[PDB]
């Protein structure tokens, strides 16, 4: 009859719905489809090897004893009260590294309810969840993370999860995420563990973060670049302007070191090559040879009947000058050639 | 007594249960208030606010007898709000927001005769908006703010604003922006969620103008002198070349050091933006003065190196102010 | 009559007390005078124009279902425990931007009920309050930081909220700040409210700040004026030595950026110029203008005509040296004091 | 029946108002109190605060709490059924912030003693302050405290006392970074007055040592090791002027580089420190070294040879001395 | 027989069961054996001293009060609302500085009741603990990170802890470290604490954390090995390219001074001497002599006799140089690889 004797009749006091008890029990282990909404990515940090995502997580489960034959519409939706009062599935996250709900104004958690005994829930979460990644190629690396769902108080035998077989993880077309591009195509899997007691039901999400070189590429790349130059302009002067010449080097390679210094300055401190350290390298490599060549060159021109010397420092002076744009054009194209594929 | 007329009201009232639950939807107006907009985290792309929020509707349970009469309305205690039905009103797109209970839960509760209840609670919020960067020191930001429902549909719950003035600013005196007058476009902005339904929504957009005064004597100004610094070295003896090469490359490492010390601290985005393009056409035009001197050098090695020095101290000046005006043209 | 009953019997079940509404309803409104001690200020920072305070807040009104004529003596304290079962008014800061209560082996909070029915309430409270602050005079402003505490779920015709006549901010004696000196004296007025709904009775307490000089003074003073005087050393170096004085203004002018650059990344980015920020500018098209003309004279010396215009214009040279030698130490100093004369005043 | 002897002593059927203080209206209950340190550290001046960890303690009788049935004299109760009696409400006059710990239950410890005795126990982090003076930084020695005083009631009715003999009991592989912790530690009173009546307050004085070590390696070596760099740079003849202008722009860059990274580490403080004027002196010898050899070059290029040998060798002889003497003035004003 | 009434009467209301009383009251004291599930380590920080470790605890005892004697099965699973209804240890950790419980969908505790009355009882928990490190050998250091437990509200004639006998420190074989290798061996041993007031059960376990040489190594070591390389590379060069030859040691000398001062803004600042900071300063100082001997040469050059001197301590320098470093580096390898 009216909604507050219906409402309890479904479940409180007269019902005597024993919200601790499992649907089922003793009985065969109780399926849960379980799909997710991704409403907000973002804030994803190199240094801590975690990022933050907002998800609007969602349950459908069978429930017998829920059922009811009384109201003739087949979907009903209750408020989160009563929500808070029946039977809900101890799922958890195994890498959440921390989280919180929302509660602005009301817990902010939906729930609803079937004619035949299904049920919907869901909620907004937040997860600083953690993924461990790999800087193998770091300006141009592709990046795979995962969120698994899994039970904590139960067993294979009793809960089993399973994934939507259409529309299982879903994104808003407002999505837009800072220095990466998230590919279309999420893989999805189990993750079935054996911990000492018994087997835990587990199923998990991967998603796939692609960095964009941009930021990276022009703040990096073209300053080292342009010092480079400066290298190869100072090293196209006349010995005779020999102080001059050896100050510019003194401050070619000193800013230079200064840079890498800073490069690393933003990233964990990890024991394996990184890809930019490499490029980072060669350009201290190619900067301080030019001033290695300038000394040399020095060398053979003081030396001191006096046009053999001088002739052979003019020769090898052309010589660099015509190599080393070269070397370093042929450095470019197989740097970027190698780290392509 | 006078609370015997609130028991009255509040006997066999159970708040789980909305209004005409078999009935129309429920139009619940909405009002806010801004009280201390803080500024941007631009580190972060999201923007802390601390607001009144306030809502109204029609509630034909909590119509008021024949007994009390009272002058406009009666206000029970804040404490009394977790005995009523309220609509789940929470932001879309918060990232972080909290209560205050510093003295206790500040919540203004009005009663009216006909049975129509305002709630006001406080809220601090941290919401978030897609920083865009082009253009950056003169951007024109957009941060939205939507209030929405997650435990009802359209079917049951609905969002308008007030006729009047949904939002009603003191003073907001931003550091570093202004605003002056917001609009209430994009009013419904129904989501559709598949898997539940459709669920209302309400926009409300801001409009920033930053500030372009910090930046103009802060970064603008050092690279101009520099440039300025540049163009005099070139002013002096080629056959001083102890002096004249230092003062290119210190211009081209100032800039260099600059474009590092003012790039980090800004967000991260893989488009170019104004001031970077500025930085390096002054970084470029300090690079090609360096290069000139090395080419006026060379031939040296007679007059030939004067017509060359005359012809680029003529040259840079136009070259740069045209560069200049083009630019203030084409980003102001 | 054992403790145990009277406190039931005023409050509680037997009472008969009805918590949740005002004293004197659909009577006057009823007086809350408040009176606040301060005892841990600090924490100032103008990142976000904001600072951390520690007070003692304190009520005292009156309620006429609290007046009791048992106990001889007038002042009966009160456990925390049944505080949190009567009226309270619902104060609170207008910008409080960040609070919580404190709460470490009791939630401190001491009630005292007077006989003839006055009752004060005292609450330890920690507010991260923010005050919209000016950087005019950045490194020798006055500074007015505000507090503003009103009510939130009365109207006018409830509540109204009145400092103690005597005595209204105390302060420790241990208070002690860092860039900083509290001023003795602190303003309380009035700010009534006018929202949508009702008028809100306000009150508010103004502080006087005032900046201790020393650590702005020297770090971004001394190093500028050494700088400074250093560019003008190199005024007396002879002309031919090109490299050396280029090298000086280099060094001169890269000082100077820097100390800029290092002084502004402390303050918030605002619009308007600052007080520092303009003498550091003035500090930089100094030495600037001194590489300027050294650049000017090397040009006008190197020009030369075709005894072939002979000393001449070396001597044009040397008499613009030295008139400009002269010249700018006279205008640096009036300058400086033009500046000091300023701000001070 | 040890669930109804505990609900009779206190709960449902004992009838005890735990609002009511101990010997309400009577003589005030004088309590011991003392504090165990668990895990110091995390001093950071530039907040003017620090971290600790503490197992408080408070000890009292309570007449109508005790029992004269129980064989046993001292009963251990638990946290469920200590939040149901009456017990002091110390708080700590500059916590400024502070929580308990909730791990895997509520730890705190209650045991009631026969006579009437009982021992009260918490877990506390405390994130207090206690200002600090960096008059003397590289030879510092501070004074923190840690102020225990009652707010729910006043001086006439609570009064708090320290134990007599061991009081500060602290454990024993306590460690500090860059600090070390004085064994010997100051007790006293700190009664205070506020607007209504006077409360009772009690303190626990700390001193603590700033260790000297690193800042002496890594601030002090470089530059002494610079200061005769620039000496034996003193030594070389004039005649070649590349080798001694670059060991005075060597001997400047370094310097200049370690004060630079000397300084930025403190907070904003107003008057001067002590680290940095011995840092400012070596620097203005540096300075005045390449200075020196730039007035002998000066001198140089204008029979004034000899007077330039003779001034640079008078030199040569005077700025050891002047540096021993004042390194020695230095470390003797404050050492002592 | 309905699961509602069962439950209620193991524990309950209708049990009349008062979880305030400790298992065999004024009995012996109850053993608890407790292993640890290690799940996502790191966040490890020397900067103030500690890690952040998250973990499955869990910890299975008898309760004799608890045994049921009604289903045919011997294992149930329960609820954790009715978990926070009956007794349990109160093991806290004696370094903890900060941690705290998960509650995200549910309050993740699992509880699971023997027939015979043993019961296992286990929670997700986040410790950020402390542990003080030595940095004597800080590029090659290893530390060994304790944690422990104890009881706070009872004595050891009350309560007493015990490791498992079998599979105590289960650790994921998907975890890994950054700049860290975890070893496999894990000592186990007793903390057996004499505070004020009695004695308290304490169980412990020592993690051996070893630190990945390479990162230190490729950027302190090798940037350093290149520039004391060219600045023998400077000293093979005679003295007439004398302002070529003092640029070079100018740019040698500013090179290892910026590599040691970003490299040092990193450690949390000790007074006893690292091992980076030793090698670091050798390094500065060989930089420093090279450059200072050429200038002793440059010094000591009229008569040819005086050029020829200066020339033999040249190569007799060119030859001592590199020995001396290499003897060095193989003394501060050898001497610091075993130790
Ligand atoms: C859930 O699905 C599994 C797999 O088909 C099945 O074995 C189980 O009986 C289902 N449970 C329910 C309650 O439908
Ligand atoms: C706003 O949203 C509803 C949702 O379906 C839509 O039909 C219509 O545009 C609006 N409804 C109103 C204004 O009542
Ligand atoms: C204070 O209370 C008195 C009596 O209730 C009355 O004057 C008024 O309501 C309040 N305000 C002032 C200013 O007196
Ligand atoms: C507490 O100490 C005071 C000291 O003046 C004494 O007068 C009083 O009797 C003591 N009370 C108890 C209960 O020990
Ligand atoms: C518990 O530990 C104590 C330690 O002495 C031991 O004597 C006893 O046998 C153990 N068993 C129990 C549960 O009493
Ligand atoms: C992500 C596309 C990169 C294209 C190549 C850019 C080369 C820039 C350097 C040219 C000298
Ligand atoms: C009390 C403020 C003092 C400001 C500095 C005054 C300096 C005056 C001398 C300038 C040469
Ligand atoms: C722990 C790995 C050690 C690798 C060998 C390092 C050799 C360094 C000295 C080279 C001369
Ligand atoms: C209005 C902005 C247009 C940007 C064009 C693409 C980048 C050009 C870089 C020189
Ligand atoms: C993705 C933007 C690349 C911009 C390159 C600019 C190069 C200027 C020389
Ligand atoms: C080289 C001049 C380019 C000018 C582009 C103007 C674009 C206007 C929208
Ligand atoms: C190091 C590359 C250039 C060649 C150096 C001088 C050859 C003797
Ligand atoms: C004599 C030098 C010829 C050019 C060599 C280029 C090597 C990359
Ligand atoms: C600042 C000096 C300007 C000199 C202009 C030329 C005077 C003949
Ligand atoms: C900056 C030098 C300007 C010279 C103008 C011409 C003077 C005759
Ligand atoms: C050089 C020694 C001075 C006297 C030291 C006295 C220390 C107690
Ligand atoms: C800033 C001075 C410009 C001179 C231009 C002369 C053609
Ligand atoms: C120097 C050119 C300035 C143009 C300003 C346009 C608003
Ligand atoms: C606190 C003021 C110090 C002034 C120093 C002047 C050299
Ligand atoms: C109000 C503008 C003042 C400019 C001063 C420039 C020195
Ligand atoms: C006209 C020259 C005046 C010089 C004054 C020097 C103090
Ligand atoms: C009170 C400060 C007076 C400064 C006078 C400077 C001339
Ligand atoms: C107590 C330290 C004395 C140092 C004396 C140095 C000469
Ligand atoms: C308190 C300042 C002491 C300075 C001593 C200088 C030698
Ligand atoms: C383990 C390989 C070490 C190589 C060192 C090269 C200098
Ligand atoms: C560039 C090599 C040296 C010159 C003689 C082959
Ligand atoms: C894998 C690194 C290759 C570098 C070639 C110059
Ligand atoms: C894939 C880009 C290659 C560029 C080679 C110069
Ligand atoms: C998109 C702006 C280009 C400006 C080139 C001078
Ligand atoms: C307050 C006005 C200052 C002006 C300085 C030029
Ligand atoms: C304008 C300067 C006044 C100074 C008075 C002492
Ligand atoms: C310079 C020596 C001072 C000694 C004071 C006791
Ligand atoms: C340089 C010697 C290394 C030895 C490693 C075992
Ligand atoms: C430089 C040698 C150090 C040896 C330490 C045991």
């Amino acid at each position: 009859m009216s909604p507050s004797d219906f409402l309890d009749k479904l479940m409180g006091r007269t019902s005597g719905y024993d919200a601790r008890i499992r649907p089922n029990f003793k009985g065969p282990p109780v399926n849960v489809s379980c799909n997710i909404f991704i409403n907000s990515f973002g804030s994803i940090a190199e240094t801590t090897m975690d990022y933050r995502v907002n998800i609007f997580l969602r349950q459908q489960w069978n429930d017998p004893r829920l059922a009811y034959n009384e109201y003739p519409d087949d979907s009903l939706d209750l408020d989160p009260s009563m929500l808070d009062s029946i039977w809900k599935p101890d799922l958890f996250f195994a890498n959440e590294k921390g989280a919180h709900f929302h509660e602005i104004t009301t817990d902010n958690k939906l729930l609803r309810i079937s004619r035949n005994g299904n049920v919907l829930y869901s909620i907004r979460i937040t997860l600083t969840l953690a993924c461990p990644m790999d800087l193998k190629n770091f300006p141009m690396d592709v990046q795979t993370c995962i969120m698994q769902l899994e039970s904590f108080g139960y067993t294979m035998n009793d809960l089993i999860f399973e994934w939507q077989e259409q529309g299982a993880v879903q994104v808003a077309d407002g999505l837009t995420l800072p220095q990466f591009i998230l590919k279309e195509e999420k893989d999805l899997r189990y993750c079935t563990k054996h911990y000492n007691t018994g087997k835990f039901t587990c199923i998990e999400a991967r998603f796939h973060l692609e960095r964009q070189m941009g930021y990276y590429l022009i703040q990096m790349y073209i300053p080292s670049l342009l010092i480079v130059i400066l290298s190869w302009i100072s090293f196209w002067i006349n010995m005779d302007a020999a102080p001059a010449r050896v100050g510019l080097g003194i401050t070619t390679v000193l800013t230079m070191t200064t840079q890498s210094s800073g490069s690393r300055a933003s990233l964990p401190k990890v024991s394996y090559v990184k890809a930019i350290d490499i490029w980072m390298a060669v350009c201290l490599l190619f900067v301080f040879s030019a001033l290695l060549e300038y000394a040399a060159v020095n060398f053979v021109s003081r030396q001191h009947m006096r046009k053999l010397f001088i002739q052979r420092a003019k020769k090898i002076d052309k010589i660099s000058r015509i190599g080393f744009p070269m070397a370093f054009l042929i450095f470019n194209m197989f740097y970027w050639i190698i780290y392509k594929i | 007594s006078t609370s015997n007329i609130l028991n009255r009201l509040l006997v066999s009232y159970d708040p789980r249960i909305r209004p005409n639950f078999k009935g129309i939807p429920v139009d619940v107006v909405v009002n806010i208030f801004i009280n201390s907009f803080g500024s941007i985290q631009e580190t972060t792309m999201d923007y802390r606010v601390n607001i009144f929020l306030r809502q109204k509707w029609n509630d034909p349970r909590l119509k008021l007898p024949s007994d009390f009469r009272g002058s406009d309305a009666l206000t029970v205690d804040p404490t009394m709000y977790k005995c009523l039905w309220k609509p789940d009103l929470f932001f879309a797109n918060e990232k972080s927001a909290n209560f205050h209970d510093v003295t206790q839960e500040n919540i203004l509760l009005f009663i009216f005769r006909d049975g129509d209840v305002l709630v006001s609670m406080r809220l601090s919020i941290t919401l978030s908006c897609p920083l865009d960067l082009t253009l950056f020191p003169m951007d024109t930001q957009r941060c939205k703010m939507q209030l929405e429902s997650f435990g009802y549909t359209t079917d049951d719950l609905r969002f308008i604003w007030q006729s009047g003035d949904p939002v009603q600013l003191e003073k907001i005196a931003l550091p570093q922006f202004d605003i002056k007058k917001e609009d209430i476009e994009y009013g419904n902005c129904t989501k559709y969620y598949k898997g539940t339904g459709y669920y209302t929504c309400v926009e409300v957009i801001f409009t920033l103008r930053r500030q372009v005064g910090f930046y103009m004597m802060g970064v603008y100004a050092p690279t101009l002198l520099i440039v300025v610094l540049s163009w005099l070295s070139f002013w002096i003896n080629p056959d001083a070349s102890a002096a004249r090469v230092p003062l290119g490359i210190f211009s081209v490492l100032s800039l260099a050091s600059e474009c590092t010390t003012l790039a980090a601290e800004l967000p991260k985005v893989s488009y170019v933006k104004a001031l970077d393009v500025w930085l390096i056409a002054c970084l470029l035009f300090g690079f090609a003065s360096l290069v000139e001197y090395a080419v006026v050098q060379v031939m040296l090695n007679p007059t030939a190196a004067k017509r060359i020095d005359l012809y680029a101290r003529a040259l840079f000046p136009f070259c740069f102010l045209f560069f200049n005006v083009i630019y203030w043209s084409i980003y102001l």
